[PDB]
């Protein structure tokens, strides 16, 4: 739906996009 | 100072194809083969009288475009495009650029009128 | 070559292949393919010993690299194939049909039919030592009419988009286990007696001239000449 | 297509077509060049 | 490096000058024992028959050199004094029949016998008398004919060569 | 018209050149001499129909 | 002694300098090193930019101060839009180019400046060591596209002949007027005749509404088969037509004002010389510079030369005025 | 001032040399940090993609082996009044005068494409195969026949 | 052969007629449009799965940019280029052993790749065509005639056939003393 | 006295060896009073400087000149009077522009092929050339690819399919047919004399220069005695040339 | 077909009738008229001496003109000759015309008198265009003039084979009495234009440029470039560099340019309420009317480069 088909791969913890938007929403 | 682009090791920052800034040459057709200009001849001496020699059929109202012409030269250069530009039908003007084009092969206008 | 608004990714491997680990033959292919490659190939190595000029060295490693090093996969001792050109076919109306040949651009033709179009026969249909290669013509804005490059042949086929930067053919291993028998070769046996094709190749090979110079075992002699004798 | 030049033999005859394709014999001489031409 | 476009400057000087950049390095040697016969034939061809005091005469009545002409004894002005038969104003007699057995290499696909190139040959001294009966069996013509023959396979020793050079010195010296 | 092209053809020293396009027919027989790979005499996925 | 390419430097990105850069950077082959500057550089980033877009076949350097633009450049060339700011990049600023300049630079100047400009940029750039070029350019922004400009290059002999395969990548009829200062006078008596044919194509339009002509193409095809036709008549034709027909119509704005056609006519009276105290009668151009006076006096001067016409005898009110004053 | 406007929206500076991923991914020598990401994209395409088997190479059987090896020997069984229909008509082609749209050459192509599609050639197209080629004085072209009647 | 004849195709000799090499298009718009050259009859097979005999390749009007200009520069490399593939062995079989027919279009196309000499139509006009008459040709014929044995032998290895042997590879074809 | 010509085009490929000596021998003749303007198709070339020596031995000093195209004259063609083009021979004409030109079609009278005249005619005087190899003009375009109607993936403002978007700045050439509207069109073959051949001497190179000169005094002479009959005045003004070219 | 009568003979008059008598080919019939039959017979014999084609006629009044010929071209000296012609006579061409007939005027007249012109021939039934011609005598000759072609738009479709006998450019400006205006026009642009040049150079001698023949390849490449400034500056420069040598006679003189000039002005509107709605047509005028007075009227258009400053004579004093 809203989501893309590469949101499981991108928000998967510990890789680094999802480090970079843990970083992003809290400094 | 400083060089275009974040990279600056790079001439092209964007990277295209290499193919993409190569050269295209060009070599127009008059180059090859020239284009020659029939004079007139007793038969034809002017150019309404070629107009009147090639109005054959009923839906090639050729002798009605006289007007559209300077002279011989400015009937025997003209092309297609040309001919749509002047405000000429699709099938009169495809007469008469035909018929300039069998009389610069030696043909001349001499056929018969299928009108009656 | 990046586009604004979208994410890139990366290939981890250029084909969809079998491992080199499930059969002990892939296995000793690699080890003895890893063996005549280099580990770091630069601009003094062998495979780049053909850069015998300057002006060859600023043309290669200068603004057309991606497109020298996209031609051929592996490394060889050139970029393409040498351009050679073809005879005119005679035109029984003369001159008067001698400036239709000449047009505004180049002409390019290509081969098709059942022996000519295989993708799994790419390398083997642009090779110059095979009689049955595919051929190719280009009618130049002059009238010249030449043979195709190497990119211009293999723009006809399927892109083979990868390359390979270790292998160097001349270092491979020729004395303790690579060693190509002639007897191998003879398991085929090869007869002209039993099979007439090679002979009949050859003699389309040889020119004709005899033929007409036949009524002038009859030997061909040089002619006698009856003024000096 | 047969060319019908103005200078062939008029057919007076208000039942059919105005013009014959009978020749004069300097339309002959040129076929027959012509003809030799395409014969080449 | 590179300079400005002006002056209509060509791309390359030659239709094989970057073909010959894609042989390597024993086919540029099979190459220049070919046309390096053919560029020296036609270099001298102007000055064929002179003395070793006529060239000298060549070079010492045009001594005006802007360091861009050559030689003048090399592609001489000379006018010729048979001044010729028909393409044999541009090589010699024994260029022709070079170029022949050039041709039947060319398109026997390697290694051929000596009978693919006997009717060739002899046609020529048919045609031109007066230059078979200067040079024919004689040591300069003979081998200008086969020395393109190791070109066939440059890696062959003298017993091959020898060998299959032996049939073609029996035509040109019968 | 066929003597004098074939005369100065003779003489023509640039196309004396063979040309493969005009010398030759390269294949003549219905299939090709060699194998391409094809064909695959199997289905997969989305096909039903086979054979 | 390092075998490198020329470094050539376009200063100011305008209304010309712009597709004299973009010439530049299509037409040099790897065999220049183009220096782009502006006094903001989001201006040389944003032409360098389309360059880089578009597909250039040399490598490209933004500029923002005169001093990395003078330590940088072999080759200089200028293409700005008024004197006082080709006066101030060449003699008047700290960093300036020609003050400040290297032994065996070239800087040509393509901005129509006065005489005296040329004559003491080309004097200290003597005196410095290097070379100076007044070239003013003739031609649209459609036509530097093309490749047609017209140059009337002032300066040495030498440096014209090295810097030809330069001028012929923007430029199609590059002259060489001879000494520096030539090339200005030639530019001030071009726009003179430009004045003058202007003024003149005016009045015809204005006689052809008058007498009852309708169509102006065919008045157009007329003089150009007789001795009546001019370049600005054939330009202005249709713009004039349909300012005449519509009278109350304002004109377009166009790469060419009549302000900067009245300060290149400054220049030339500036450079003018006078006879015994006064000035020198000249019965058409002062006419033309009436009327160029009485369009720009209106607030239409950014606008065309056709806006002329609505002026005209408006420009002779200007002269019943100067009547009226004992 | 229709430049001014259309600005760089399509286009993006490049990779620069040893970069990573957008996902993260880089081109080390350890790769399990890196993942794959062929199984997130649609299992079917209409068309092609740029990068749908750019680089997919073949066997080395396909370019080193010889002409004809592939071909089966498929017996290929049909009615016999078909052969009688066939083997007539291959009599009837091969017999064919040598005039003006005929070379004598045929007579060894006729006999030739009937070994090409499958068929054994009895004694009668032999007899008449050599007899139409001496009758045109194709003296080897006969000796060809006998030749192919040899290695049958 | 109809009642009332279709007045915008017609053709000769019924159908379906001799078979033609043509060049066919499609109903695209010309910014699109390609040509196929094929073998096909001379009235259009309708009524078919079967609606060509061969497909002889396909023809692209339109010039490309020369995209391998940097691989070897030869002469008028940088020019643009007209795409075009052939299949010579399918012409060959279907120009001399059945006998097609051309139209000037293909004729043209295949002059150019060097398989036919230009076309009848491709007229050069500047210069006019020639004027035959019999006695300067019966003056050229009889000052250089070929003889006949030597015409009937290059009759023989044009029409006939061209890989005649030689004696010294009948001195080869011929067994040897186990069996001779 | 203000002569009737309105201006005189002399048009070529280069504009850079035979144009540059034609307009140095015709303002020589007409001793300035006709406006001669000397044009070609491509620019970007200097004068050779042979042509500047070859001049200087008769004593025209054609150095100040500039090689400068007809496209500032395209849009004034029909206020010129005379047309020139300077232009080599179709069946010498080769593309490359490196090598020696190739043989004419040679043709019988009363070793070369020869052909026969009826057979192959010579392309008779009394027609007229329409259109020539001097006719064209530069037409540059670009197609960006930061417009959106051009980076779309379905256009046809690209020379290639999927290798990039657009093209840079590249040229065509037009046609011209306007020869024809001048009052005196002529065409001038001539051999190209600005390119030297493989190796040959400058001696050599410079008599070619010579040769080119005396078929320019010859068509010059020719062109200003039919624009004397022409317009009705002296055109021959200075025939201090004339007098070394009849002796 | 239609028979074709030209009326006047004089140094333009005479090569029309002799294009006419050559081109028709037996087509169209020829008459000839002039002011005097002596003319008209020497003409006529000249025509006949030399090859005619076609039967011509020699007539002594217009009467025999009318009711002869469809088509009346005439050609005269002045406009008071082709007043007096067409209107003023009793026995006129347009006061006694035929229904369908078809009257050109090639004289260089006003604007009223082709108004007047036009109406009476529309009230007749008639068709009148005014074509004034531009060209050279010899021109005329060879075949090449312009004309400005004024009236009916099927009239002048009819007359172009005719018009096409003697004249290459043959325009159709519309409305009658627009013929007449475009020769007017394009003669005050002749005037302007070559002041303009005049000053152009005068200007460049006092910069100190000194190679003119550059500078004219400079202006002709330029937006400031004319016709008048190719033909008039090899003259140009050695009026001003030698101002005491006298200018040379030419074809074209200010006398010959001042007398359609002085069509302009009366053919104008009311100037008088501004005093001076055309400032550089007025100042090219008053540069002529110098250059008239002085003694350099029959001289060429550009011994005007020495009377500049005597156009601002008239310029400060009268006001
Ligand atoms: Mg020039």
């Amino acid at each position: 739906g809203g989501v893309p088909r590469i949101y499981y791969a991108w928000m998967r913890p510990g890789s680094f996009t999802r480090r970079r938007f843990e970083k992003m929403r809290n400094p | 100072d400083q060089t275009y682009g974040p990279h600056k090791s790079y001439k092209y920052t964007y990277m295209p194809d290499p193919r993409k800034l190569a050269p295209i040459e060009t070599t127009q057709r008059s180059e090859i083969v020239p284009q020659s200009i029939r004079p007139p001849t007793s038969y034809v001496p002017n150019h309404e009288t070629f107009l009147e020699r090639a109005d054959i059929h009923r839906l090639r109202p050729t002798s009605d475009f006289k007007a559209s012409f300077k002279d011989w030269n400015d009937l025997f250069t003209c092309d297609k495009r040309q001919l749509r530009v002047r405000g000429i039908p699709r099938m009169t003007r495809d007469a008469i650029r035909t018929a300039v084009q069998a009389f610069q092969n030696g043909n001349p206008p001499e056929r018969f009128d299928t009108k009656e | 070559a990046r586009k604004h608004g979208l994410f890139y990714g990366k290939m981890r491997f250029a084909e969809q292949k079998i491992t080199f680990y499930s059969d002990r033959f892939l296995f000793r292919d690699l080890v003895n393919r890893r063996e005549a490659s280099y580990a770091n190939v630069w601009e003094m190595d062998d495979p780049y010993r053909f850069l015998q000029t300057e002006q060859d060295y600023e043309d290669y490693w200068g603004d057309n690299y991606d497109v020298y090093r996209r031609m051929f996969p592996e490394m060889i001792g050139r970029t393409g194939e040498p351009v050679q050109q073809y005879g005119q076919m005679p035109i029984w109306a003369g001159p008067h049909r001698q400036h239709a040949n000449k047009s505004e651009h180049n002409w390019m033709f290509a081969e098709i039919g059942v022996n000519v179009g295989h993708e799994a026969l790419k390398k083997l249909e642009l090779d110059p030592t095979n009689e049955k290669r595919r051929r190719f013509v280009i009618r130049q804005p002059d009238g010249t009419l030449r043979s195709a490059k190497m990119s211009e042949m293999r723009a006809w086929y399927w892109k083979e988009e990868w390359a390979d930067f270790r292998f160097w053919a001349p270092q491979m291993e020729w004395g303790i286990e690579n060693t190509p028998s002639q007897e191998q070769y003879q398991e085929h046996v090869p007869d002209t007696t039993d099979a007439d094709f090679r002979k009949q190749r050859r003699i389309q090979s040889r020119p004709v001239k005899w033929f007409y110079e036949s009524h002038y075992e009859r030997e061909v002699r040089w002619p006698d000449v009856i003024n000096a004798a | 297509r047969q060319i019908r030049p103005y200078y062939n033999l008029p057919s007076k005859s208000e039942h059919g077509r105005k013009m014959t394709g009978f020749l004069t014999p300097y339309r002959h001489w040129m076929w027959k060049q012509n003809e030799l031409w395409r014969n080449v | 490096v590179a300079k400005l476009q002006h002056n209509s400057a060509p791309t390359t000087l030659n239709f094989y000058e970057k073909s010959f950049q894609q042989l390597s390095d024993v086919q540029q040697r099979q190459t220049g024992l070919l046309i390096g016969a053919a560029v020296g034939d036609a270099a001298a061809r102007a000055l064929d028959g002179y003395t070793a005091e006529e060239v000298a005469a060549v070079a010492a009545e045009s001594g005006s050199l802007q360091d861009e002409d050559e030689d003048p004894v090399v592609f001489a002005s000379v006018t010729p004094r048979e001044h010729k038969s028909g393409l044999l104003r541009h090589h010699s007699y024994t260029f022709y029949l070079f170029s022949q057995l050039l041709r039947v290499m060319a398109t026997s696909r390697g290694d051929f016998p000596v009978q693919y190139v006997k009717n060739e040959w002899v046609a020529t001294a048919r045609a031109h008398p007066d230059c078979f009966v200067r040079e024919h069996a004689s040591l300069l013509h003979v081998l200008c004919i086969t020395m393109q023959l190791p070109v066939i396979y440059p890696w062959a020793d003298d017993s091959t060569l020898r060998e299959y050079a032996s049939g073609f010195l029996e035509f040109l010296t019968e | 018209f066929r003597d004098v092209e074939e005369r100065r053809h003779s003489r023509d020293v640039v196309n004396e050149l063979p040309n493969p396009w005009y010398d030759y027919v390269a294949h003549a027989l219905p299939f090709p001499d060699r194998d391409a790979g094809y064909p695959d005499e199997y289905g997969d996925l989305g096909q039903w129909r086979a054979p | 002694a390092i075998k490198r390419s020329l470094n050539v430097g376009v200063v100011g990105m305008g209304n010309m300098g712009v597709p004299i850069a973009r010439n530049l950077g299509f037409k040099a082959r790897s065999a220049m090193y183009l220096q782009i500057h502006s006094r903001a550089l989001s201006k040389a980033k944003r032409v360098c930019d389309d360059l880089s877009v578009d597909g250039a076949t040399c490598a490209m350097r933004i500029h923002d101060r005169y001093s990395t633009m003078t330590k940088w450049c072999d080759v200089i060339v200028l293409a700005l839009a008024d004197v006082k700011a080709s006066r101030h990049a060449l003699l008047e600023d700290n960093e300036s180019l020609i003050m400040n300049a290297r032994k065996g630079q070239i800087i040509v100047d393509h901005t129509t400046v006065d005489a005296e400009t040329s004559r003491e940029c080309a004097h200290e750039a003597a005196r410095r060591g290097a070379y100076f070029l007044d070239a003013p350019m003739s031609g649209s922004p459609r036509a530097c596209f093309n490749g047609q400009l017209l140059l009337m290059v002032g300066g040495d002999a030498e440096t014209f002949q090295k810097m030809l395969p330069i001028f012929h990548m923007y430029a199609d009829n590059v002259f060489h007027m001879g000494e520096s200062g030539s090339g200005t006078a030639a530019k001030m008596i071009s726009q003179a005749l430009v004045a003058s044919h202007n003024a003149a194509a005016a009045e015809a339009l204005s006689m052809a509404h008058a007498l009852g002509i309708e169509d102006q193409s065919k008045l157009v095809q007329v003089l150009d088969a007789s001795w009546g036709s001019s370049t600005m008549l054939r330009r202005n034709a249709p713009l004039l037509q349909d300012l005449i027909r519509n009278p109350d119509k304002t004109p377009p704005t166009s790469a060419v004002s009549v302000d900067r056609l009245l300060s290149d006519l400054a220049h030339l009276d500036a450079s003018l010389p006078k006879r015994g105290g006064e000035d020198e009668p000249f019965p058409v151009f002062d006419a033309a510079l009436r009327s160029l006076a009485a369009a720009s006096d209106a607030g239409m001067g950014d606008r065309d030369l056709a806006s002329v016409v609505h002026y005209i005898e408006a420009g002779e009110a200007e002269l019943r005025n100067r009547t009226h004053v004992p | 001032k229709v430049d001014s406007f259309h600005a760089n929206t399509q286009y993006q500076h490049a990779w620069p040399l040893l970069s990573h991923d957008d996902l993260g991914n880089s081109d080390q020598s350890n790769n399990t940090k890196n993942i794959m990401y062929s199984m997130y994209m649609p299992k079917r395409n209409k068309g092609t993609a740029p990068w749908f088997r750019g680089a997919d190479t073949y066997s080395v059987k396909y370019c080193e082996q010889g002409r004809y090896e592939y071909q089966r020997y498929l017996m290929i069984n049909r009615f016999p009044s078909e052969y009688k229909k066939h083997f007539l008509s291959f009599l009837s082609n091969i017999r064919m005068s040598s005039g003006s749209a005929t070379i004598p050459q045929e007579a060894l192509h006729w006999l030739l494409r009937m070994i090409v599609d499958n068929f054994n050639p009895q004694h009668v197209h032999y007899i008449a195969a050599m007899k139409t080629l001496q009758s045109a004085g194709e003296l080897d072209m006969a000796r060809d026949v006998w030749k192919i009647m040899e290695r049958q | 052969a109809r009642a009332v004849i279709k007045r915008r195709s017609p053709q000769l000799w019924g159908a379906p007629g001799a078979p033609i090499i043509r060049m066919r298009g499609h109903h695209v718009v010309w910014k699109f449009q390609s040509y196929d050259l094929v073998v096909e009859h001379t009235h259009k097979r309708r009524n078919s799965d079967i609606r060509l005999l061969h497909y002889l390749g396909k023809h692209c009007p339109h010039p490309q940019k020369s995209l391998w200009s940097p691989d070897t520069p030869v002469a008028q490399d940088r020019h643009l280029f007209m795409l075009t593939t052939v299949d010579i062995d399918a012409f060959k079989y279907w120009f001399g052993v059945k006998r097609c027919r051309l139209s000037m279009k293909p004729w043209a196309l295949l002059a150019k790749a060097g398989l036919l000499p230009p076309s009848l139509t491709q007229n050069s006009k500047i210069m006019p065509k020639p004027l035959f008459d019999k006695e300067s040709l019966m003056r050229y014929y009889l000052a250089n005639r070929k003889d006949e044995d030597v015409m009937a032998r290059e009759k023989y290895l044009n029409y006939e056939n061209s890989m005649v042997k030689t004696e010294e590879e009948r001195a080869a074809e011929r067994p040897v003393a186990p069996y001779l | 006295m203000s002569t009737s010509s309105r201006g005189i085009l002399i048009a070529g490929l280069t504009n850079r060896a035979r144009t540059q000596m034609a307009e140095g021998i015709l303002r020589r003749l007409t001793a300035g009073t006709i406006f001669i303007k000397s044009g070609g198709v491509h620019h970007e070339s200097t004068i050779h400087p042979l042509a500047v020596k070859v001049m200087k031995d008769i004593g025209i000093d054609i150095s100040k000149q500039s090689v400068t195209s007809l496209e500032a004259a395209r849009r004034q063609q029909n206020t010129y009077d005379v047309y020139i083009s300077i232009d080599c021979s179709y069946e010498r004409r080769t593309l490359d522009k490196s090598q020696p030109p190739r043989a004419e079609v040679r043709r019988r009278e009363s070793d070369p092929v020869r052909y026969d005249p009826l057979l192959v005619p010579r392309t008779p005087s009394h027609w007229s050339v329409g259109v020539d190899a001097t006719d064209v003009r530069r037409r540059w375009q670009i197609w960006s690819p930061r417009d959106p109607s051009i980076f779309h993936e379905t256009s046809t403002r690209k020379f290639q399919d999927h290798l990039y978007e657009g093209e840079p700045l590249f040229m065509q050439l037009r046609q011209c047919p306007w020869r024809t509207q001048a009052k005196v069109s002529e065409r001038w073959e001539m051999d190209e004399v600005a390119i030297r051949y493989p190796v040959e001497r400058h001696s050599a190179h410079e008599l070619r220069f010579v040769q080119a000169r005396e078929q320019l005094l010859q068509r010059s002479f020719d062109l200003l005695t039919k624009l004397e009959k022409h317009y009705g005045e002296r055109l021959l003004l200075d025939r201090a040339l004339l007098e070394e070219f009849i002796s």
